[PDB]
């Protein structure tokens, strides 16, 4: 709710399930379990916990930056109380499967698009698949994606302006963000720039009106039920291995079904730093749910 | 001491390299045998993947001490730098490797190329019938340039090792000026070099002066 | 269901079979009379004889009771039809019928009311066989002919003849109906379209009985003539109706997400068995509320439609049946797999095409589509989500195909979940031709139901409560659900690669995937018919015949498109086509299926199609994901385009198919089967010239008036003065336009792909 992050990638690899699927944007668990991992390394895990125990610390999902913070669609307003039309269904099909396509909006129409307003999405990124081999056993040909962006296009969060997130995050630039970074993905370069008037008066986390989520974030228990009735979201495994510096063999972490973003709610509701460790493990394996709002008209 | 140090260099070509991608995946190329290319700017590139391989393969001939049917069973220094699955304690390496885009196609535009890629044709002439089949093979142009740039990431309880790391980096960018990468290399593909071969410490504090001159001096 | 209700559905189903006979015997009798009459000669049954006698009320009222099921099947025939016959007086002077009713017509074809207005075509009646040649419309086959429903009645009664009217035969019945009369036409007054099969209008008679039936029964209303036929106006008015519909959400997902080897077999049993995974939920939830297939206007896709009785134990049983099937997708494939149900009220007046309106016809569908699209929105509830998020599970290994963790077991040293070890079981029980459901045994498919493909000479053996039969029109000794699918397959998958190949050795060893799709296949089946007749033609029996035209054209008759083609057909269902083979057949695929859609269509609906190449071993997922996208790239040059190997080669359909296929590929081969392998060569410089012209365009043209004389003098003697022409050809294809350059680039690609030895 204070900076506006901004990461510039050349190549990137965020697996959404095997290793040659690469989304487009990560996810706020993948750069907190980033930074914990670079904070175990540092050595100040335990300040970097304190600091996530506080209600102060708030994440959201890389969304695209491309002259100007961009929004994930919210799922759950097509309404027809802004979009009642007398044209052919014909277009209305196109306009449908348009707004269906749609994935992220600019920040300066978000508005817009709530008034009825039809947008397409803008040359971000290219996903494209380089086949490897191994040259001393002749059956392994694998395949990776990658998310090679272009048009000056970055990815951005937005999170608390802190001294220890900031080094964090300039530790996190030459070490790699998601996928096979020890094979030229996943790098990029940070810039610390400030959220625009229009941007930070709409970023909330307590009240009771329309919210539409940032991050891919699972409420408490307490509060699920105002966003069962009268919330509109999508489910997101977070299925995986947990990365283990203390056992040979790799575990499976418990799947974990969270809200995508940007869900729309009615009220705001608490995140969770969720233990997705399997039994008998050492260490914890951390999951990030925590929402960072924004307001609708 | 958490740091990261950052070898930067140029890749310059000194005969065609051939590192090779899939047909359809690198655009549908005409050619049998077309190389490896951006997927917008569509100039050839040196992925990570291919400098990591053929570096670890170099060093594994040297700084093994033994035979190593997979690489897990490799030496501590290799496993320490490249990383090993099976080990806990080195699940991932202290190396990070990047792509190698093209940094003087200007260069390449003034001098007067038309493609910064070529055909190379040959052949394979029969033992009993001496009958030549012809072939062709797309090579990268040889004074193109690449931005090469490898991390190596220092932290606590790790410092003891470092005088030794910094040797094989060294060793293995001096293997692989001595040796070539990704293609046909046996019959003169891929050999490189290595211009402005500096390390400069980019996150925390380190002396980098003995190994800047060392970088020129050992190679 | 009841006695009463089977009497009463035969009756509606068997009501008109007596204009078959008045058809194909040229009597002049009434079309009830001749029915009733050969219904009496083959079976002993009072209620369904005077169904079929009396489904005219203008009949000999007077002689039926209050009771009498026929008051129901006549407004439900006054339904099926669209057009309430008692305003025509068409029934009460037979003097002006003989003047009215045009014999000689024969079935129109529907899609001559659809889109904009076009020369009128006529529909052979044919036997529909699913090894046939295609039985398209013409103008040339409007003249009826007796012959043709000589051996039509001749069949029909052979099959009638021993037939048992009881509930476990009635599916059966329907087949065969469905593979008679498909292209008869069900009325040929010349005021009215004969664009409505008789097959249909039998089928909406039976569905819209039952439902009256339903809708009585509830209601306690047992006085059927004073309902239905003093007060049908009133009827009319009331929302008797329910247009209900589900949508199966991550089918795609489901089918195409193979990580390992062993994609194939599984990539083709995940489709049959998600296909018969919709068929099962449209049967069971028929069978909860005691309908048929009967009701089911459409199925396939994930989508199916379905009419039936607005009342509230309907809406009841529709909320606990999606309640309970999405409690076992949830225990059986978590969130994968999503069925969410719709339904929308509307009235027999909202579809008659005399008393209707376009945005009506319109507003019953979209009732249903924005309450599916809510449930799809807002899935699981608070104790659902609770249970997902239970978490406390320590496993270790994973499946390598679907990546599930529940119930993990070793199979082939992999480790497979229970739905991929059911999947790779069905996999060798594709091959036969009988599915039965039982309670254990099989990939489970609904709550406490299980398939399994079992063959003929055991299914003697096996206890079950349905059974399923694939691609066969024959009634056969079992009574057996039909289903149609597209199956082909010339050989596996992992063989395509090197099948691409000739004799001689010439080819590229490469396979290719495509995945084709019709446009706006929705915005045809809301409003395609609504264009002419200023809304007129705005009625479920002119769509739900547009959705069967759909069904038979791509579940039965792209297996005849494929016939002796190196490719497998894996799923073929609704507007969704996937293709995989060698890249030759499945172009040549492509194009065939596109000319006999545009032929079977009048021109009226395009395709947009992707065809992907790829090496041998590619992980299927990723052939599936990059066609995907061509596909995509295919739908954004403005539709009606196909995009080969990547998005820079999008062209028109008919562009790609006139002037690159068939003229500039022709136009190659040919001057480039007179060329050495020295000369060959050039084939590339010109690829290269044509790919950098926007660079130095006037010297890239020099560049090619040198290196194109240049191919014409390492030519042969006399072979150069035929490459005199190859120079004047590819210099004008050169220097007219992008299009071409483009064009002629593809062709290049195709014929250097088609000659490379390697």
């Amino acid at each position: 709710t204070y900076k506006l992050y901004i990461m510039t990638f050349q190549n990137a690899h965020f697996g959404s399930g095997t290793l040659d699927s690469s989304k487009l944007t990560f996810s706020a668990d993948r750069i907190f379990s980033a930074l914990v991992l670079e904070a175990l390394k540092m050595g100040k895990l335990d300040a970097f916990l304190a600091e996530a125990n506080q209600d102060k610390f708030t994440l959201t999902d890389a969304f695209p930056f491309q002259f100007g913070p961009f929004l994930p669609k919210p799922i759950g307003y097509p309404k027809h109380d802004q979009i009642d039309q007398s044209v052919d269904v014909k277009e209305v099909r196109r306009q449908a499967k348009l707004s269906k396509k749609l994935q992220f909006l600019a920040l300066e129409n978000v508005d817009d698009y709530l008034n009825g307003e039809l947008f397409e999405n803008e040359e971000h990124a290219v996903i494209d698949t380089v086949t490897k081999n191994q040259p001393h056993k002749d059956d392994n040909l694998y395949q990776v994606a990658t998310t090679r962006f272009s048009n000056d296009t970055s990815l951005y969060v937005i999170a608390n302006e802190s001294d220890l997130l900031n080094e964090l995050m300039s530790s996190l630039q030459y070490s790699g963000l998601g996928g096979k970074r020890s094979s030229g993905f996943g790098r990029f370069e940070l810039d610390i720039q400030n959220i625009p008037l229009e941007l930070s008066d709409r970023l909330t986390k307590n009240h009771s009106d329309k919210v539409m989520s940032l991050t891919t974030a699972l409420p408490v228990d307490a509060d699920l039920e105002e966003a069962m009735e009268d919330g509109h979201y999508l489910l997101t495994k977070s299925s995986g291995f947990a990365f283990s510096h203390a056992t040979n063999e790799n575990y499976r972490k418990q799947d974990l079904y969270k809200f995508a973003s940007g869900s729309t709610f009615s009220k705001t509701f608490e995140g969770q730093i969720v233990d997705v460790r399997p039994l008998d493990f050492p260490h914890a394996v951390l999951n990030y749910a925590k929402p960072l709002f924004f307001k609708l008209e | 001491t958490f740091a990261k140090i950052k070898f930067s260099a140029q890749i310059r070509l000194e005969t065609g390299l051939h590192i090779g991608g899939s047909d359809a995946f690198a655009a549908i190329g005409a050619i049998d045998s077309p190389v490896i290319k951006d997927p917008i700017t569509n100039l050839p590139i040196i992925p990570g993947s291919s400098l990591k391989g053929k570096m670890r393969t170099l060093l594994a001939k040297v700084y093994n001490e033994k035979v190593a049917e997979k690489p897990s069973d490799d030496s501590d220094i290799l496993s320490r730098l490249f990383g090993n699955s099976k080990d806990k304690r080195f699940k991932m390496g202290r190396l990070i490797f990047r792509d190698a885009f093209l940094s003087n196609a200007d260069e390449l535009d003034s001098l007067g190329v038309r493609s910064y890629t070529e055909v190379k044709f040959e052949n394979t002439i029969d033992r009993i019938t001496a009958e030549a089949n012809p072939r062709q093979i797309e090579r990268a142009i040889r004074n193109s340039t690449f931005d090469f740039e490898l991390i190596y990431e220092i932290t606590d309880e790790n410092e003891n090792q470092v005088e030794e790391d910094f040797k094989v980096i060294r060793d293995g960018l001096k293997l692989l000026e001595l040796d070539y990468l990704g293609g046909s290399g046996s019959r003169g593909y891929g050999k490189v070099a290595f211009e402005n071969l500096k390390a400069t410490t980019v996150f925390g504090n380190y002396d980098v002066k003995t190994l800047n001159e060392l970088l020129t001096a050992e190679v | 269901m009841k006695k009463e209700k089977i009497d009463l559905f035969y009756g509606a189903l068997l009501h008109d079979i007596g204009k078959v006979i008045q058809r194909a015997t040229g009597e002049r009798k009434k079309h009830a009379l001749v029915g009733a009459d050969w219904f009496d000669e083959i079976a002993d049954n009072q209620v369904i004889s005077d169904q079929i006698r009396y489904h005219m009320a203008n009949y000999q009222s007077d002689k039926l009771g209050n009771d009498h099921l026929a008051y129901i099947t006549y407004i439900a025939d006054n339904i099926a039809s669209g057009v309430d016959r008692r305003q025509s007086n068409e029934e009460s002077d037979e003097d002006a019928s003989a003047k009215i009713w045009d014999t000689y017509t024969n079935q129109a074809d529907i899609f001559n009311v659809f889109g904009a207005q076009t020369d009128k075509r006529y529909f052979k009646p044919t036997v529909l066989n699913l090894k046939s040649k295609p039985n398209f419309a013409s103008a040339t086959y409007e003249p009826f002919s007796k012959g043709d429903y000589a051996a039509i009645a001749t069949r029909i009664k052979n099959e009638l003849a021993e037939f048992e009217f009881n509930q476990a035969q009635i599916d059966s019945l329907l087949n065969l109906f469905e593979a008679i009369l498909s292209f008869v036409p069900s009325s040929t007054n010349s005021k009215e379209i004969a664009d409505i099969s008789l097959a249909e209008h039998s089928r909406l008679t039976a569905a819209f009985a039952l439902a009256i039936y339903d809708y009585l029964e509830d209601k306690g209303r047992h006085n059927y003539k004073e309902d239905l036929f003093t007060k049908a106006s009133a009827f009319y008015e009331e929302e008797a109706f329910l247009l209900a519909s589900f949508d199966l959400s991550g089918i795609q997902d489901f089918i195409y997400n193979i990580a390992t080897s062993g994609a194939a077999k599984q990539l083709k049993a995940r489709s049959l068995y998600l296909d018969f995974m919709s068929e099962y939920i449209a049967d069971s939830l028929l069978d909860k509320l005691g309908l048929n297939r009967a009701n089911l206007l459409y199925v396939g896709g994930g989508h199916a439609y379905f009419v039936l009785a607005n009342t509230e134990k309907t809406v009841e049983t529709l909320v606990q049946f999606e309640k309970d099937f999405n409690q076992f997708l949830l225990a059986n494939f978590q969130t994968r797999l999503y069925v969410a149900f719709g339904w929308g009220s509307f009235a027999a007046k909202d579809i008659m095409s005399e008393l209707n309106s376009p945005e009506s016809y319109r507003q019953i569908y979209q009732k249903a589509s924005r309450m599916i699209s809510e449930k799809k929105i807002s899935r699981y509830d608070y104790r659902t989500l609770m249970l997902l998020n239970r978490g406390g599970k320590s496993s270790e290994r994973e499946c390598e195909i679907c990546h599930s963790v529940e119930n993990l077991v070793s199979y082939h040293d992999q480790k497979v979940c229970d739905i991929c070890r059911g999947l790779y079981q069905f996999s060798k029980e594709i091959a036969h031709d009988h599915f039965i459901i039982t309670e254990n045994e099989g990939l489970p498919i609904g709550p406490n139901a299980c398939l399994k493909g079992v063959a003929f000479e055991k299914l003697s053996q096996e206890s079950f409560s349905r059974v399923y039969v694939k691609n066969d029109y024959k009634a056969g000794t079992i009574k057996a659900t039909h289903v149609f699918v597209g199956d082909y397959q010339c050989d596996e998958i992992h063989k395509y690669a090197a099948l691409s190949k000739n004799e001689d050795g010439l080819g590229i060893k490469r396979l290719a995937v495509v995945r084709l799709d019709v446009d706006d296949l929705g915005a045809a089946f809301m409003a395609g018919f609504s264009r002419q007749g200023n809304g007129q033609y705005s009625t479920l029996s002119r769509s739900a015949t547009f959705s069967r035209s759909m069904s038979l054209f791509f579940k039965v008759y792209i297996n005849q498109f494929a016939s002796d083609k190196k490719l497998s057909i894996i799923y073929a269902g609704g507007d969704d086509v996937f293709a995989i083979g060698s890249w030759q057949d499945i172009i040549a695929f492509t194009v065939e299926l596109r000319q006999n859609f545009i032929k079977w269509t009048n021109g009226k609906l395009t395709l947009s199609a992707g065809i992907g190449l790829f090496a041998d071993k590619t992980p299927i997922s990723l052939m599936a994901h990059q066609t995907g996208e061509l596909e995509e790239a295919a739908k954004g040059n403005e539709k009606d385009s196909i995009s080969l190997f990547s998005s820079d080669y999008t062209f028109k359909f008919d562009r790609f198919i006139t002037n690159v296929y068939d003229d500039k590929l022709e136009q190659i081969r040919y001057f480039f089967n007179h060329q050495d392998e020295r000369g060959k060569n050039f084939i590339y410089k010109l690829i290269e010239l044509l790919r950098n012209y926007e660079s130095e365009e006037k010297m890239n043209v020099a560049r090619l008036a040198y290196y194109l004389t240049r191919l014409e003098e390492l030519t042969d003697k006399d072979e150069r003065d035929k490459f005199k022409q190859f120079k004047k050809l590819f210099f004008k294809w050169y220097t007219n336009n992008e299009s071409d350059r483009k064009e002629a680039e593809l062709a290049l690609l195709l014929y250097v792909y088609e000659i490379r030895k390697d």
